[PDB]
RNA sequence: UGAAAUACCACCCUGGCGCGGCUGGGGGCCUAACCCUCGGAUGGGGGGACAGCGCUUGGCGGGCAGUUUGACUGGGGCGGUCGCCUCCUAAAAGGUAACGGAGGCGCCCAAAGGUCCCCUCAGGCGGGACGGAAAUCCGCCGGAGAGCGCAAGGGUAGAAGGGGGCCUGACUGCGAGGCCUGCAAGCCGAGCAGGGGCGAAAGCCGGGCCUAGUGAACCGGUGGUCCCGUGUGGAAGGGCCAU
RNA sequence: ACCCGGUGAAAUUGAACUGGCCGUGAAGAUGCGGCCUACCCGUGGCAGGACGAAAAGACCCCGUGGAGCUUUACUGCAGCC
RNA sequence: GUGGAGCCUGGGAGUGAGGGCGCGAGCGAUAACGUCCGCGUCCGAGCGCGGGAACAACCGAGACCGCCAGCUAAGGCCCCC
RNA sequence: GCUGGGGCUAGGAGUGAAAAGCUAACCGAGCCCGGAGAUAGCUGGUUCUCCCCGAAAUGACUUUAGGGUCAGCCUCAGGCG
RNA sequence: GUAGGGAAACCGAGUCCGAACAGGGCGCAGCGGCCGCAAAGUCCGCGGCCGUGGACCCGAAACCGGGC
RNA sequence: UGGUUCGUGGAGCCAUGGGGGAAUCUGGGCGGACCACCGCCUAAGGCUAAGUACUCCGGGUGACCGAUAGCGCACCAGUAC
RNA sequence: GGGGGGAACCUGGGGAACUGAAACAUCUCAGUACCCAGAGGAGAGGAAAGAGAAAUCGACUCCCUGAGUAGCGGCGAGCGA
């Protein structure tokens, strides 16, 4: 039967126009009143995931 | 932090928005903390007030 | 005459009383639902609006059911340990194991932070009321053996130590380029913009001499934003920034 | 039990042309080394060896295996209030 | 320095029980065919070949095939040889 | 007390002067068929030929430790040079 | 497939963060002689590997339903 | 409580075990809590071909088997046992 | 008139567990297996108190697509209009 579309990552990433696996940076969930605001506004960015775990997310992905 | 090393927040006094989180120690620093911050919203340096996290 | 003033009529309160409606709780009684029972039954007797039984509430409940009950380990158990920091092992780059040798963290500081200015230690000898090994004072020697909140190490007086003044950069928007590294993390960061602090200025300031003082995601709380709003306007609910 | 006539199984079996010592070897060797010994093939017997046979060790540990049982483990259910 | 070198993108793995030895340590008892790291090696996968009596990892040496030819390596040259 | 015949009670159930005994020659939950090709991170087994290359037994994390994910190391195709 | 960026409204070779015309993230840009040639892409075949199925074959102890 | 993609969610819709309980078009249900507006539709009675599923049965056809195959059975088989 | 039978198919009333979630309880497996009742050559459904945004469509069934979309989800495994 067709393959299906994992939910969880649909909902976590994005892959971009080049196939690159885009992701928000963790770690500002909360206990952040300590963490300075470069730290904070640096964990504000998106990251481009690394290839192996990129690649595996991709083919989660199969009708993006 | 601690039951007597508290976090809280700073607020804009003008316009009333929490801007920075700290901590203090309410033993040592009973008082309401007041320092002067940068207030993105209110774009320049706006007296801040302690305000419970 | 007091805030308001008088006879007389209303709309309405404080509290309380007697009739009544309507009810909530208790008590007594009734019979006819319902239950038991009686050679006899469209009836008699007994219980009786309880009990039973329906729906719902909360509780007790190994009687039964489904399961869970960590890893390391000179077998396993017992004991110990599990993350983070410092030293050694570590074979003069980095890294490097053992239930190898030793210690620490899970905080703290509104100053113990920024900046300007000033100051310099421990210790030894000699001198000085109460005053001593050691309190404070004077002299000479004294490069750092003292200090630096806490372990250790590195660092450090040409200050990171000590005192004072003004202060909140313990910024907001970003961030060239790197360290480290399986990932994810962790770390350092010049520079530009905004609005500031200190300084005459050069300049410094995006916490703390430094390396521990910590916890991904999910779910949810609160403040803000005003981005979505299930025909439309709102609303519910969510997203986003902060925590 | 043995011998002759009659009938005639079995587990087990990689194949086998299947000695002893001292060594060696995955640490207990017929099978390797060196030596020693030994003509070919049976029958009755003995059980030291072939780590003899049987049984994918039952002890032990391991598997995020199973089941029976327990309780102030967790969660639920019957039942009862 | 042109090598079954290197670098980049991608497809497919397997492995994630190692082991001996030499050197450097720790642990152990300046014990273990002990244990745990480091650098190297070999066996693993070279139980193919020569030497070491025999013998995965000690010495010699990396087996494409054939030869009743030659030279050597370690180790040997009295007989077994 | 023993015994014939005729009956009744069964699977989380019966029955038990109690042994977890017995319920059709293995009962801590009978047997048959079905879900069903349950699941087995374990053990076993995996079949023609030639040619080239050719590993790993480490690190990080892991209810993980004889299982995995990533990295390391092998191999193929394309590119660079 | 021919456009991306943004949680989104939305804008668009840009867009997001931002006060920024700052900086940054993620994006945008064939050969020969008008003809041929190659190509994005896409369709079909073939092969490797992956996902879902019992998914390389054999093997439990068990669990559940209905019967005997 | 069930049904739906909807597992309590902002949870409507359809259905209904308990309680309460209407109206007859100026009535009612619905468009995802709710309200307004703007629309859609007529609950609490019943029936209704065809296009759809299957293959005991008959026929046709196989880059289907060929007696360990193919149905369990080519044969007196759901038989012997 | 009913009763009983019929390989699958069909509707309705009931309704598991292994397993998956690399443990497990919600969740999955699955309204599947299976029991039962009923129908029939089919059965069910069917002529809007529908859909849901089109100023629209126009009973039901069945195939393709929409779409692994929208969503649902210990927002896990997965489930899926
Ligand atoms: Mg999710
Ligand atoms: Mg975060
Ligand atoms: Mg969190
Ligand atoms: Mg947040
Ligand atoms: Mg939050
Ligand atoms: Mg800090
Ligand atoms: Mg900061
Ligand atoms: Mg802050
Ligand atoms: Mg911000
Ligand atoms: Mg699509
Ligand atoms: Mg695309
Ligand atoms: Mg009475
Ligand atoms: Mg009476
Ligand atoms: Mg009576
Ligand atoms: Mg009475
Ligand atoms: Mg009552
Ligand atoms: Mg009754
Ligand atoms: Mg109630
Ligand atoms: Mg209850
Ligand atoms: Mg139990
Ligand atoms: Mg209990
Ligand atoms: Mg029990
Ligand atoms: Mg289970
Ligand atoms: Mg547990
Ligand atoms: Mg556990
Ligand atoms: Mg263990
Ligand atoms: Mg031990
Ligand atoms: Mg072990
Ligand atoms: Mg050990
Ligand atoms: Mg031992
Ligand atoms: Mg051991
Ligand atoms: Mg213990
Ligand atoms: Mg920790
Ligand atoms: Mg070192
Ligand atoms: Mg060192
Ligand atoms: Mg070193
Ligand atoms: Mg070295
Ligand atoms: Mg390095
Ligand atoms: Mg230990
Ligand atoms: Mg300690
Ligand atoms: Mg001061
Ligand atoms: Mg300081
Ligand atoms: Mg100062
Ligand atoms: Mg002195
Ligand atoms: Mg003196
Ligand atoms: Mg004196
Ligand atoms: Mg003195
Ligand atoms: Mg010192
Ligand atoms: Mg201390
Ligand atoms: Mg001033
Ligand atoms: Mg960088
Ligand atoms: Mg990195
Ligand atoms: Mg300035
Ligand atoms: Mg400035
Ligand atoms: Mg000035
Ligand atoms: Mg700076
Ligand atoms: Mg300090
Ligand atoms: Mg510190
Ligand atoms: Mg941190
Ligand atoms: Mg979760
Ligand atoms: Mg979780
Ligand atoms: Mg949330
Ligand atoms: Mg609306
Ligand atoms: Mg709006
Ligand atoms: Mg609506
Ligand atoms: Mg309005
Ligand atoms: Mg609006
Ligand atoms: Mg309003
Ligand atoms: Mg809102
Ligand atoms: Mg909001
Ligand atoms: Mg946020
Ligand atoms: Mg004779
Ligand atoms: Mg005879
Ligand atoms: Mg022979
Ligand atoms: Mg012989
Ligand atoms: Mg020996
Ligand atoms: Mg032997
Ligand atoms: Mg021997
Ligand atoms: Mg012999
Ligand atoms: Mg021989
Ligand atoms: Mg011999
Ligand atoms: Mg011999
Ligand atoms: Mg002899
Ligand atoms: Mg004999
Ligand atoms: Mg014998
Ligand atoms: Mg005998
Ligand atoms: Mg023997
Ligand atoms: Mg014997
Ligand atoms: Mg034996
Ligand atoms: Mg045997
Ligand atoms: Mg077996
Ligand atoms: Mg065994
Ligand atoms: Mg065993
Ligand atoms: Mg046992
Ligand atoms: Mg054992
Ligand atoms: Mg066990
Ligand atoms: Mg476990
Ligand atoms: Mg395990
Ligand atoms: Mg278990
Ligand atoms: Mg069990
Ligand atoms: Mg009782
Ligand atoms: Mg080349
Ligand atoms: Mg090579
Ligand atoms: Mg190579
Ligand atoms: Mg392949
Ligand atoms: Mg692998
Ligand atoms: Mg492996
Ligand atoms: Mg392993
Ligand atoms: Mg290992
Ligand atoms: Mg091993
Ligand atoms: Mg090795
Ligand atoms: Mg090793
Ligand atoms: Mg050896
Ligand atoms: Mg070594
Ligand atoms: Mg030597
Ligand atoms: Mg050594
Ligand atoms: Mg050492
Ligand atoms: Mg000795
Ligand atoms: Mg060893
Ligand atoms: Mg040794
Ligand atoms: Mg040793
Ligand atoms: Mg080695
Ligand atoms: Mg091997
Ligand atoms: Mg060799
Ligand atoms: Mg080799
Ligand atoms: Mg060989
Ligand atoms: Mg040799
Ligand atoms: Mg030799
Ligand atoms: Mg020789
Ligand atoms: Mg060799
Ligand atoms: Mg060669
Ligand atoms: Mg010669
Ligand atoms: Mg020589
Ligand atoms: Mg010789
Ligand atoms: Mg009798
Ligand atoms: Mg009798
Ligand atoms: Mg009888
Ligand atoms: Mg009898
Ligand atoms: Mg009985
Ligand atoms: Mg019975
Ligand atoms: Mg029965
Ligand atoms: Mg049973
Ligand atoms: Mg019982
Ligand atoms: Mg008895
Ligand atoms: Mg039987
Ligand atoms: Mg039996
Ligand atoms: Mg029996
Ligand atoms: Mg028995
Ligand atoms: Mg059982
Ligand atoms: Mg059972
Ligand atoms: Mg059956
Ligand atoms: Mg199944
Ligand atoms: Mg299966
Ligand atoms: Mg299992
Ligand atoms: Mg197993
Ligand atoms: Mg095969
Ligand atoms: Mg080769
Ligand atoms: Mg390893
Ligand atoms: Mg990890
Ligand atoms: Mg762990
Ligand atoms: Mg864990
Ligand atoms: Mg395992
Ligand atoms: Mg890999
Ligand atoms: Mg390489
Ligand atoms: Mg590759
Ligand atoms: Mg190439
Ligand atoms: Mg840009
Ligand atoms: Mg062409
Ligand atoms: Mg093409
Ligand atoms: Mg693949
Ligand atoms: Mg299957
Ligand atoms: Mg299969
Ligand atoms: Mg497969
Ligand atoms: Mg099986
Ligand atoms: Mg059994
Ligand atoms: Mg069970
Ligand atoms: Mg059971
Ligand atoms: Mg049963
Ligand atoms: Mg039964
Ligand atoms: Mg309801
Ligand atoms: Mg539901
Ligand atoms: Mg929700
Ligand atoms: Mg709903
Ligand atoms: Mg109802
Ligand atoms: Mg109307
Ligand atoms: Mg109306
Ligand atoms: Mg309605
Ligand atoms: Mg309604
Ligand atoms: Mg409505
Ligand atoms: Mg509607
Ligand atoms: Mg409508
Ligand atoms: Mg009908
Ligand atoms: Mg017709
Ligand atoms: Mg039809
Ligand atoms: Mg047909
Ligand atoms: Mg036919
Ligand atoms: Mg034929
Ligand atoms: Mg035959
Ligand atoms: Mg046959
Ligand atoms: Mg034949
Ligand atoms: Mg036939
Ligand atoms: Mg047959
Ligand atoms: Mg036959
Ligand atoms: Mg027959
Ligand atoms: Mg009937
Ligand atoms: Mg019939
Ligand atoms: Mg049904
Ligand atoms: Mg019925
Ligand atoms: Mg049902
Ligand atoms: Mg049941
Ligand atoms: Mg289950
Ligand atoms: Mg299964
Ligand atoms: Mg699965
Ligand atoms: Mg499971
Ligand atoms: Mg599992
Ligand atoms: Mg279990
Ligand atoms: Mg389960
Ligand atoms: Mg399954
Ligand atoms: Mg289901
Ligand atoms: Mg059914
Ligand atoms: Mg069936
Ligand atoms: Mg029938
Ligand atoms: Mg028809
Ligand atoms: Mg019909
Ligand atoms: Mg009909
Ligand atoms: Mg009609
Ligand atoms: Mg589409
Ligand atoms: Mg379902
Ligand atoms: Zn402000």
């Amino acid at each position: 039967p067709k393959m299906k579309t994992h939910k969880g990552a649909k909902k976590r990433v994005k892959i971009t126009a080049s196939g690159k696996v885009v992701a928000m940076k963790t770690g500002k969930r909360h206990l952040n009143w300590q963490k300075s605001g470069k730290e904070i506004r640096q964990k504000g960015r998106k990251f481009v995931l690394a290839k192996p775990e990129a690649e595996r997310i991709k083919l989660l992905l199969p009708y993006e | 932090a601690s039951e007597v090393r508290i976090k809280l927040l700073l607020e804009c006094t003008e316009c009333k928005r929490r801007n920075y989180a700290t901590e203090k120690n309410k033993r040592n620093t009973p008082n309401k903390l007041e320092l002067r911050k940068y207030c993105p919203w209110c774009r320049k340096h706006t007296v801040h007030r302690e305000v419970k996290i």
